[PDB]
């Protein structure tokens, strides 16, 4: 039952998610078979590395850096969002819930998850990207101009802190899942049936660390207080999104993210 | 939320 139901979350989280964090950490710790990721540090270093990039996917592009990695950001946290919809629905009893619970849930999720995600592709120097194949260097993203080089350090810190409980995927899993099936986001019109769900969540959350954290008693509790942080982590970022798109007459925000920021905090 | 209800 909960052990079935664990199981059944890391499954679908498998299929949801292509690079896990268990695939992200070999590639960090030079554990793994395949080439070095390149490395991106500066103007030229960037250049090369999108010399690579063109020989593996795909219309308009600013020739600022920090604008272009910005615009690169934005289509990435697009495909995030797609893929934990799709995960979102392989929740039992999700999609059985009101759509516009549904749609309210994944709202006020989709970024404490993104960062919940983002923490496992960090370490405290940088940040694997393109499906892993290149890696951006922490000092080289604090350095871009304003308000661009503050855009990930937030997400630097909170990773930094979270990496140091080492869950693995199958801790992830369960723990992604308690976060979506919050009741208490603004505006859901059924609490009743989210709350049910999160309820056995939670039960297979705390066996699933009891068994395989067995030296860290209370990490359910320590975890329960991280689904909160983001919360504000959130909270903060949403607010660097507004002045950006205010103040940044040049790039135009992504529908989709539109979507999700507006009445948003 | 047109695109997020369609993804649903
Ligand atoms: C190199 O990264 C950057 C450098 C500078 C600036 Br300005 C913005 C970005 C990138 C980001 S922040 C974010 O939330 N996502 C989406 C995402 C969703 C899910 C996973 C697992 C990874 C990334 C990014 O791509």
């Amino acid at each position: 039952d909960l052990r079935a139901l664990a199981k059944h979350l890391y499954d679908s989280y498998i299929k949801s998610f292509p690079l896990t964090k268990a695939k992200a950490r070999a590639i960090l710790t030079g554990k793994t078979t395949d080439k070095s990721p390149f490395v991106i540090y500066d103007m030229n270093s960037l250049m090369m590395g999108e010399d690579k990039i063109k020989f593996k996917h795909i219309q308009e592009q600013s020739k600022e850096v920090a604008i272009r990695i910005f615009q690169g950001c934005q289509f990435r946290s697009v495909e995030a969002v797609q893929e934990i919809t799709e995960y979102a629905k392989s929740i039992p009893g999700f999609v059985n819930l009101d759509l516009n619970d549904q749609v309210t849930l994944l709202k006020y999720g989709v970024h404490e998850i993104i960062y919940t995600m983002l923490a496992s592709l960090m370490n405290k120097d940088g940040v694997l990207i393109s499906e892993g194949q290149g890696f951006m260097t922490r000092e080289f993203l604090k350095s871009l101009r304003k308000p661009f080089g503050d855009f990930m350090e937030p997400k630097f810190e909170f990773a930094v802190k979270f990496n140091a409980l080492e869950l693995d995927d199958s801790d992830l899993a369960i723990f992604i899942a308690v976060i979506i099936l919050s009741g208490d986001r603004p505006g859901l019109l059924n609490v009743k049936p989210i709350e049910d769900i999160q309820d056995n969540l939670l039960q297979a959350l705390e066996l699933q660390l009891k068994l395989n954290h067995p030296e860290s008693s209370q990490l359910f509790a320590k975890l329960l207080q991280k689904m909160t942080d983001l919360r504000q982590i959130v909270t903060e970022h949403v607010q660097l999104l507004q002045v950006i798109k205010k103040t940044e007459t040049d790039m135009s925000l992504h529908p989709l993210l539109q979507e999700i920021y507006k009445d948003l905090y | 939320h047109k695109i997020l209800h369609r993804l649903l």
